DNA sequence: CTTGACAAAAGTGTTAAATTGTGCTATACTGGGAGCCGTCACGGATGC
DNA sequence: GCATCCGTGAGTCGAGGAAGCACAATTTAACACTTTTGTCAAG
């Protein structure tokens, strides 16, 4: 687990320092891990990006934290949702983990809303990580953003809703392997990370 | 499976001496010895022959000098009358006793080398290491003198792991007094260490050991105390890389070096085809061209029946001549 | 002579001692401070040679004139110094040591041998516990002791040395029974301690002495230093001593006259003995052992009644016999070597052939396991004992270096430490040997010198691994050195590191000829150094070849004239491209050098689909060929533009791709309007009248008077392509026009794009006619044209037209498709106006579902299924609904153009483009009930992509470990068919195999012909067996089979007139070591006849592999073929009748059962209640045929059908995986694997012959033995066939090297080695480990003596 | 073809330091310590 | 016949490199004196 830094670009050293390896000392074997560790489990949900992952034989065994997410003392992610009481989405934030999110149905952070008021009749949301159509009034937690889904690299990619999973996969490890240049510039289109 | 469980169990087998017990078998082996002496003297025998034979008809026909001078001298040991018979029973009684003393102390070498463990050498081998100290406190020690067995006894066991650890820990050994001068110098700078908060110089290890000693030397001795690395340690996550792959082999010649000392063979022997038939030989024996060793003016002069001044002349002039041949082309500089 | 056998087997300690040049006795490696090798140490020079070349230790000899002597003063021979890399010494072992491969290795030899069981050898060679080997009349618990008897520690004691107890009294207390009183069993001794066996009881240490004086009851106290030297009850005169002392002051002496009594005992030992008072001098002594009748004092008035050992007791004066026996018993190596050497091999050998008779086939197979064993010791030579090690030999230390790096320190390999190990407790042993240590010092000490022995051979196999203190990785052992993927085989010897060799980045070279290669000048500049050095020598460059390479050293020193040398140097030779992995043999190729700026290498597009290389960063090596025979091989065979076939199928594998494909199908596509679009006229002038009028386009289908034309067709006429181009050229129309073209004398309706095409092949292949037949000319050109039109090119013309076809090919499709226009833009992936209906509909049934669901008229797991075929459904109305819309609106449509020229893209991918993502998988494996109803242009949900991830991941997890079984499923195939090779024109062989035409069918219960691809998979190349008449045509005996004929043949079962061809297959030929020439067929990459010396069985293996990644992974895919080539049995086995009749199905609401009824017999099959059956009552089954739906067991089958039907079922079931995955495969490759696995027998019937009945043997073998007891009239050899797996059949191959090279090489050297198995170097894995010529290629004996002479020559030398 | 004269240069004999090897310690001590841990498949092996 | 255990196997390139002490026995570094080349004139 102590790793030579990789201090390609300013971003490499941050990926670096946000990846969660389930190898090393105490860990699995790289050649002995099933198909169950290496898969995105339903309640990576804002917690480890589901993209952001080397392909080949680690592919699933080394990961990266969430943009939002942040480990508590007991060493549980957790993930930040907005709580609505009463159809109005609040701006208290409550930092909650996997087993405690289970208890709640938390909608998405792209339903509309006519000021605080949640507008939508249908809203899309997850009990226990399933998908579901719920009233406004069933909703208890909302997500602050859909960056708290991805990582850092991933959240770089401008139009990302239109790419493929395989191929997002190998534009964040790339952007870790790009070289300063000296007339380096900034891209046109940008997420709003930079 | 467990060797030192296995060994533990069989060491559990013998119960412990009482002070009682450990009095007579003390007793008992220092009668024999002295019964011994007394019959080699009277016998004339080698005091050391007649212990053995001794040894060998107590330990029985299970161990494997013949068997049959064994038999012969048992047989001229019981042919002496009752009174020198006795001492062939005091020897036999010792040597009994002594292999029980033995046995019966097997536990105290093992807690005293329990201590000794993580040096160099494992486990067993600091308890069969102890066990030999053991063997020599048992042939050394004294009942007379009233101290329990396990006080001299400690003694020659720790003496014989740490002898056995100087000598075995290291694979290029490293002389008993070297090894102490090493482990003074670790200690010296150990303390210095942990009391100026940082570690310590050459100088200030010097200054600390004492008289002749200075930072030359302390570099020299940390040098010496360098243990080889294994060319089999891996490198890297992955077990595909060894430090033996990255190690070049500059013993054998390269192709490149067999090529051009071939190269300069064929050169000087067209350069040496325009001397004459003898200045050509002169020279290949003077510089070891032919049976491969130089030869001498002498040598070479008894060879071919002519004395050693001549030949001094005729190897400087045909040298002059292929410096002049060589200045004339240049095609064989480029060796040099 | 010439190396053509290697042979292995076990060497004696004779043996071992004879090869070292010494002992080595001291484990010291090297001086610590001058860094010489110490003497009698690991790198003594007076054992292994000279450090340097001709100089002693002591350097008095430093030259050669003193070459083969030893210096007198150092003892080194004064010889070359790499004498130090082959010298060995040896360790003379204090007692014998098992070697652990002949032990731990299951089953153990030792053990076989001896009938010892695996615990049993353990405790013996591990001192755990004795064996007997002379019980010298013991008895154990009233039962005597008998030879190869086991003993504990304590039973051992008990019989050697006798049973005695010691019972400590309390202090003060006396004890009721006095000394030398025999005692029994149960009796109190003490008024509080209990004696527990019957014996003399003996005063150990009387605290108190009462002496009796005759004039009074005195007493005297004695103390631990204080010890009694006269008996009880003895008359002691006044004077003599009573208690001995260390100081005389408190020795204790007698007043007067009286009698000794001895009280108070410390404890009282009890010893089962017979006491034998004494008068006189005694005869024997203490510790001799007596038997009865043996005289003991006195002169024979004394003798001993029992055996035992004795003991003479001075004090008591008497003689003590402890009752013992003098029994043989010993534990370790030397108890083992010493019940081998007393092994009669002959009588074992008799009493387990007549075991051998014994009706109980567990007693059989045990007897025959051990009858093996010793018939390999009494055929080899080996003597059972020598197992066991006397000396141990030692490896020479250049094998095993000390060696100082540049930065002065020292590196060693973990073999020193082995060494010194074993010679440090061997030397210790050796020691306490010599110091009469107890046996209990002496058994640990030769314990921990087997496990040094041990862990040097092979570390880890038994106990805690040895590691280096300081760490805890395991010290690698010889076992380790020569085993695993990082052993000497698989690294060093199957695989090298090479010299003229280099590798770079690869870029696309779209301007090189299909033979040609980018090299960069820098690395052909290193590469072909020498050749450059010579030429630079050659020219005024270098005066010499050392000032030449000082030039080259510096790079401001070269001069450009060492290019141009460089370029004359390179003149006609190639270099190899290799890409890993090289999954096949397309992935080394040879191209002709062309010197490039830069540091790229430049790889021709064409075969870049043989490499498997895209150009996002791939590297390629670059190797170079030396010889003229490596030349002569790269420039012939391995050349790129030679090898344009695939030879796992015979189809074209260099052929037109992604980018040329879309030039090409860009030209050869036509227009199609719809502003005309159906109006009819009376006159063409009409027609034409209307398209200036703007009323009907230039491409509207029209009709003029009765047919269907164009107003192009009527209005562009051309004499010829020249004309219609130059219109092109003008504007005037365009390439996908539709015209009138007069060519070749015919008036074509073609447009120019594709007379444009049909002049391209004509100019590449320069005959009109030709090219003509070969082209298709009213389609548009896609993947599949243009390759059948490389495929008919190069059967009609070969190789060097083809490749200049295939280059004219990639440089028009190059160029149109970059003037074309084709360009990726989001409206692109236009949406079709029915996918917002099917939506609709989608919920409104989903709806429907709901509201049924609540009404309770279905349940949970047929609502959930309803919803996924609803969106299953949905999803396929999608993908027609957006692909008809491109065919109908924008049929030029990019996304559309390259999914239909096969260019890129698959419906698939289109569908998620522009129509919906569809359905998705939870990691369980349940789809999620809701589906991704947006595609990629619309963009997904934050929701719907995390759900899409879950797949993204499932998939590239399955790909990362399918790699790893695939690669490994290569190297199955390889190890077990390396050795086929195509070794003569006919074996003369009458037999054949039917390929059938006609399948099967069950959903209809008729026969149905199968698909082309499937017969053509298993008819093309092949040769007739047997001549056939069909629709006229004769095809005769021996013809082989091309697509033509294979084509007919289909013909003429379309017309029902054949059902079967009868062919000749690697299955049915009887050549030894590999097949025929008649047999294999074509070599599919020439689609001409194998030539003989071709290594078929690697071809095979790499072909059948290749693929093995695009099999699917998740019984079905890779798994499936693995199991099936391993001949596994399925868990869920499908049930097979093992006799034919009619079926009579007892189906009951208890159990179901199946009868097959016959005319006297009646089998019953209870076959499960959830069992699919496939046959109902008045069916008449066959022997093997299938009850139930499900995966046949191979090896069922095998003994219920025969070698045949299970040939075909494995053939039949491995090309599915690979038809359902669209890979073409020929049959011949999966025939040669499954002719391996049939290659052994099993005997029933040893009739006169030496056989063991269930011994396993080649079937050439048996065969050549039966037919020889046949001459000379003997009874045969009765055999069964056998089917074994491809590793199981590679790991019983006949070579020991290519078997111990694969897997299992202790397993496989310790049965070599024992057996003295001598390897005849038959195969390629052998050769190829021994540096030697393959036997197969230009190194086959077939062509590898011809001779080349010119006429002149031949008339002088006749 | 030498013949004496010299001048280093390698060889030999003492000679002492310097290094290296070995024996010896006497109150009484008497059975070790880190292992702790997420695959799955086959074949085989006595055992029962 | 059947769990249970033991053993063996699981893709390729690349790039990363913790006593001291005394005393004896043995080896080694320095000189000092010969014996032997090496190199000169003399021929
Ligand atoms: C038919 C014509 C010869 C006319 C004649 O000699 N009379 C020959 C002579 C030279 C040939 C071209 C060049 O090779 C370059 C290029 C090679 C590609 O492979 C295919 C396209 C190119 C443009 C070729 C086309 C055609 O093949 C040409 C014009
Ligand atoms: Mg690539
Ligand atoms: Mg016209
Ligand atoms: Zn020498
Ligand atoms: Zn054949």
């Amino acid at each position: 687990l102590s790793q030579f830094k990789d201090e390609t670009n300013p971003l490499s050293s941050l990926r670096h320092k946000r990846r969660i390896s389930a190898l090393g000392p105490g860990g699995l074997t790289r050649e002995r891990a099933g198909f169950d560790v290496r898969d995105v489990h339903r309640t990576h949900y804002g917690r480890i990006c589901p993209v952001e992952t080397p392909e080949g034989a680690n592919i699933g065994l080394i990961t990266s934290l969430a943009a939002y997410a942040r480990v508590d003392e007991l060493g549980f992610i957790r993930t930040p949702y907005r709580r609505v009481v009463g159809g109005v989405v609040t701006d208290e934030v409550v930092y909650m983990t996997a087993t405690e999110e289970d208890r709640y149905t938390i909608a998405q952070a792209n339903t509309p809303l006519e000021g605080n008021r949640i507008a939508a009749e249908r809203v899309v949301a997850r009990r226990k990580g399933e998908p579901v159509i719920v009233s406004p009034e069933e909703v208890e937690f909302m997500d602050v953003s859909p960056k708290q889904v991805f990582s850092v690299n991933t959240n770089l990619i401008p139009f990302l809703e239109h790419d493929d999973a395989n191929r997002a996969l190998m534009g964040s490890n790339m952007q870790t392997q790009a070289v300063p240049l000296i007339r380096a510039q900034a891209p046109v289109v940008m997420t709003g990370l930079e | 499976s467990d060797p030192v469980r296995q060994y533990l169990h069989e060491i559990g087998q013998v119960p412990l001496l009482t002070l009682e017990e450990e009095v007579e078998l003390a007793r008992k082996v220092e009668e024999g010895m002295e019964a011994i002496k007394k019959l080699s003297e009277i016998t004339g025998l080698d005091p050391d022959l007649i212990r053995e034979v001794v040894r060998a008809k107590i330990l029985g026909s299970a161990r494997v000098l013949d068997p049959k001078t064994v038999e012969e001298i048992d047989q001229k040991l019981k042919s002496l009358p009752k009174e020198h018979k006795r001492y062939l029973h005091i020897a036999r009684e010792g040597e009994a006793a002594r292999q029980h003393l033995i046995e019966a102390n097997l536990r105290l070498v093992v807690s005293i080398a329990k201590k000794y463990t993580g040096r160099g050498l494992s486990f067993l081998d600091l308890i069969q290491e102890g066990n030999q100290g053991l063997i020599r406190a048992v042939e050394k020690f004294e009942y007379k003198r009233r101290f329990k067995f396990s006080t001299y006894a400690t003694w020659w066991i720790r003496q014989a792991i740490n002898r056995a650890i100087a000598d075995q820990a290291r694979t290029i050994r490293i002389p008993v007094h070297m090894v102490e001068t090493i482990n003074k110098l670790s200690r010296t700078a150990r303390q210095l260490q942990q009391e100026l908060g940082r570690e310590p110089t050459y100088e200030e290890i010097a200054e600390a050991m004492g008289p002749g000693w200075d930072a030359k030397r302390v570099e020299e001795t940390l040098k010496i105390a360098q243990e080889p690395v294994s060319l089999e340690t891996p490198i890297g996550d992955e077990k595909d890389s060894f430090y033996g792959d990255f190690i070049p082999d500059e013993h054998l010649p390269s192709p490149v070096d067999a090529a051009t000392q071939s190269l300069l063979s064929e050169e000087l022997e067209k350069a040496l085809s325009k001397l004459s038939e003898r200045e050509a030989m002169v020279l290949k024996l003077r510089k070891g061209l032919i049976d491969g060793r130089e030869h001498t003016l002498e040598e070479v002069g008894a060879f071919f029946g002519v004395t050693r001044e001549r030949i001094r002349q005729i190897e400087n002039k045909a040298l002059r001549k292929l410096k002049y041949h060589e200045s004339r082309t240049r095609k064989l500089r480029d060796f040099l | 002579k010439e190396v053509r056998k290697v042979r292995i087997a076990l060497a004696s300690p004779e043996k071992i001692r004879s090869w070292s040049y010494g002992e080595v006795e001291k484990p010291e490696t090297i001086n610590y401070r001058t860094l010489k090798p110490e003497r009698d140490g690991l790198f003594d020079e007076r054992i292994f040679g000279p450090i340097k070349d001709y100089e002693c230790a002591c350097g008095k000899y430093k030259r050669q004139r003193f070459e083969g002597k030893v210096c007198e003063r150092c003892g080194v021979e004064v010889t070359k110094s790499i004498v130090r890399r082959y010298r060995m010494g040896h360790i003379e072992l204090a007692t014998p040591a098992a070697h652990i491969w002949f032990v731990k290795d299951v089953p153990s030899k030792i053990g076989t041998l001896l009938d010892l069981s695996a615990t049993e050898l353990e405790q013996v060679l591990y001192f755990s516990k004795y064996i007997v080997l002379d019980p010298k009349g013991a008895i154990l618990n009233g039962v005597p002791v008998e030879k190869r008897q086991l003993l504990t520690d304590e039973e051992y004691r008990e019989l050697r040395y006798g049973k005695q107890e010691t019972y400590p009294l309390p202090p003060g207390v006396d004890a009721l029974v006095k000394d030398g009183e025999e005692v029994v069993k149960g009796q109190e001794l003490a008024p509080g301690v209990v004696s527990r066996l019957d014996g003399v009881a003996l005063y150990r240490f009387p605290r108190r002495v009462r002496v009796e004086y005759v004039k009074e009851p005195k007493d005297y106290r004695v103390q631990p230093h204080m010890n009694v030297v006269v008996p009880e009850g003895a008359r002691v005169e006044a004077g003599d001593k009573i208690v001995a002392a260390i100081d005389p002051e408190e020795e204790v002496i007698a007043e007067a006259e009286g009698v000794v009594h001895l009280h108070e005992p410390a404890s009282i030992l009890v010893v089962k003995a017979r006491v034998y008072p004494f008068e006189d001098d005694v005869e024997v002594s203490t510790g001799d052992r007596v038997a009865p009748g043996d005289v003991l004092a006195d002169g024979g008035k004394v003798k001993s009644d029992v055996y035992g050992r004795v003991e003479v007791d001075l004090v008591r004066n008497v003689v003590r016999v402890v009752e013992s026996y003098d029994i043989d018993a010993r534990m370790g190596a030397e108890a083992i070597q010493q019940l081998l050497k007393e092994l009669d091999l002959e009588a074992l050998e008799k009493e387990l052939l007549e075991e051998m008779k014994h009706p109980s086939r567990a007693r059989r197979a045990k007897a025959r396991k051990r009858l093996e064993v010793v018939r390999a010791f009494l055929d080899s030579g080996n003597r059972p004992e020598w197992m066991i090690l006397e000396a141990v030999p030692v490896l020479p230390p250049d094998l095993r270096p000390m060696v100082q790096v540049d930065g002065g320190r020292f590196a060693t390999s973990d073999l020193n430490d082995l060494y010194r190990r074993l010679i440090n407790r061997n030397n210790r042993l050796k020691k306490l040997l010599a110091q009469g240590a107890p046996e209990i010092i002496i058994r640990n000490e030769k314990r921990m010198l087997q496990e040094a022995v041990d862990a040097l051979l092979d570390n880890g196999r038994r106990g805690a691994p040895v590691t280096n203190p300081g760490s805890d990785r395991p010290l690698r052992s010889l076992t380790d050195i020569l085993s695993g993927k990082q052993g000497r085989f698989r690294q060093n010897l199957l695989g090298k590191r090479v010299d003229y060799s280099g590798r770079s980045v690869i870029v696309v070279g779209p301007q090189l000829k299909l033979h040609q290669c980018g090299l960069p000048k820098r690395m052909a500049l290193e590469l072909f150094k020498p050749f450059l050095l010579k030429k630079m020598e050659e020219k005024g460059i270098a005066p010499n070849v050392k000032a030449a390479r000082r030039m080259l050293e510096r790079q401001r020193d070269i001069k450009d004239e060492v290019w141009d040398a460089l370029e004359e140097v390179i003149h006609g030779k190639v270099v190899l491209l290799n890409r890993a992995p090289t999954l096949h043999r397309l992935g080394i190729q040879a191209f002709q050098p062309v010197l490039v700026e830069g540091q790229s290498i430049q790889l021709h597009p064409l075969v870049c689909e043989a490499f498997n290389a895209d150009f996002d960063g791939d590297q390629m090596a670059v190797h170079v060929p030396l010889s003229s025979f490596a030349q002569a091989e790269a420039r012939i065979q391995m050349l790129s533009a030679h090898n344009l076939l695939s030879p796992a199928s015979g189809e074209p594998l260099a052929k037109p791709s992604r980018d040329i494909i879309l030039g090409l199908y860009y030209i050869t596509q036509v227009r199609k309007e719809k502003k005309g679009a159906g109006l009819e006229f009376a006159t063409p002038e009409e027609a034409l009248a209307a398209h200036e009028r703007g009323e009907v386009a230039l491409n509207a289908p029209i009709k003029v008077a009765g047919r269907e034309t164009s107003v192009g067709r009527l209005k562009y006429v051309f004499a010829n392509p020249d004309e219609a181009l130059l219109a092109v050229a003008h504007g005037i129309v365009d390439l996908q026009d539709v015209v009138t073209v007069r060519y070749m004398g015919k008036r074509l309706e073609t447009s120019p794009g594709r007379i444009l095409f049909a002049r391209i092949v004509a100019e590449a292949v320069e005959d009109e006619k030709v090219a003509w037949e070969l082209i298709q000319l009213d389609v548009p050109q896609e993947k599949n044209s243009l390759k059948d039109l490389v495929y008919q090119a190069f059967l009609r013309l070969g190789m060097e037209k083809t490749a200049r076809l295939l280059d004219a090919l990639k440089y028009y499709g190059f160029t149109f498709s970059t003037t074309s226009g084709i360009t990726i833009g989001i409206d692109d992936a236009v949406i079709p106006e029915e996918k917002k209906q099917y939506l609709e509909e989608a919920d409104r049934k989903l709806l429907q579902i709901e509201q049924a669901y609540e009404m309770g008229f279905l349940t949970d797991r047929e609502r959930y299924d309803q919803i996924l075929q609803l969106w299953t459904e949905t999803t396929e109305k999608v993908t027609q609904a957006v692909f008809k819309n491109f065919e109908e609106n924008y049929p030029f449509n990019p996304l559309y153009v390259m999914a239909q020229s096969g260019a890129r893209g698959n419906p698939q991918q289109i569908r998620q483009l522009c129509g919906l993502r569809g359905l998705m998988q939870k990691p369980s494996g349940e789809t999620f009930e809701v589906p991704v109803r947006s595609s990629f242009r619309e963009g997904l949900t934050v929701l719907e992509y995390f759900i899409s991830s879950h797949g993204a991941r499932k998939g590239g997890a399955d790909t990362a470990l399918r790699t790893a079984d695939s690669g490994y499923l290569t190297r199955k195939l390889v190890d077990v068919t390396h050795e086929i090779v195509v070794r003569e024109a006919d074996c003369g062989t009458t037999n054949y195999i039917s390929v059938p035409l006609f399948q099967p069918d069950e959903v209809t219960r008729s026969l149905r012909l199968r698909k082309r691809a499937d017969i053509e998979a298993g008819l093309y190349g092949r040769v007739l067996a047997r001549e056939v008449e069909v629709l006229g045509v004769r095809l005769e005996e021996g013809r082989y089979l091309s697509m033509d004929d294979v084509h007919l043949l289909i013909k003429a079962a379309e017309a029902g007139e054949i059902q079967e061809v009868p062919v000749r297959s690697p299955l049915t030929c009887q050549t030894r070591y590999g097949v025929c020439q008649k047999c294999y067929g074509y070599d599919l990459s020439m689609a001409r006849p194998v030539s003989i010396g071709e290594a078929v069985g690697i071809v095979a293996a790499q072909s059948i592999g290749e693929p093995g990644t695009q099999l699917t992974m998740r019984t079905q895919g890779l798994p499936r073929v693995i199991e099936l080539f391993e001949a596994r049995r399925p868990k869920a086995k499908a049930v097979i009748s093992e006799i034919d009749g009619v079926v009579r199905i007892e189906e009951t609401e208890e159990k179901l059962s199946v009868f097959v009824e016959s005319e006297g017999f009646s089998k019953e099959y209870k076959l499960p209640k959830e069992a699919r059956l496939l046959v109902k009552d008045g069916d008449y089954v066959e022997a093997g045929q299938p009850l139930t739906r499900g995966a046949i067991d191979p090896h069922q089958l095998l003994e219920a059908k025969g070698p045949e039907a299970v040939e075909r079922y494995l053939v039949e079931e491995i090309q599915k995986v690979y038809r359902a995955q669209g890979v073409k495969l020929h049959d011949k490759h999966i025939e040669i694997v499954v002719r391996q696995m049939m290659k052994y027998v099993e005997v029933t019937d040893p009739g006169d012959s030496r056989l063991l009945e269930g011994q396993v043997l080649e079937k050439w073998d048996v065969e050549a033995l039966n037919e020889r007891l046949i001459a000379e009239g003997k009874t045969p050899v009765a055999w069964k066939p056998l089917l074994m797996g491809v590793t199981k059949s590679a790991l019983s191959t006949k070579s020991w090297l290519s078997a111990a090279s694969f897997q299992n090489t202790t397993h496989v050297l310790t049965e070599a080695a024992i057996a003295g198995k001598k390897d005849e170097l038959i195969g390629l894995k052998e050769n190829v480990i021994l540096g030697r010529l393959i036997p197969a290629g230009t190194g086959s004996d077939f062509v590898r003596f011809t001779q080349v002479v010119d006429q002149k020559t031949l008339k002088a030398i006749e």
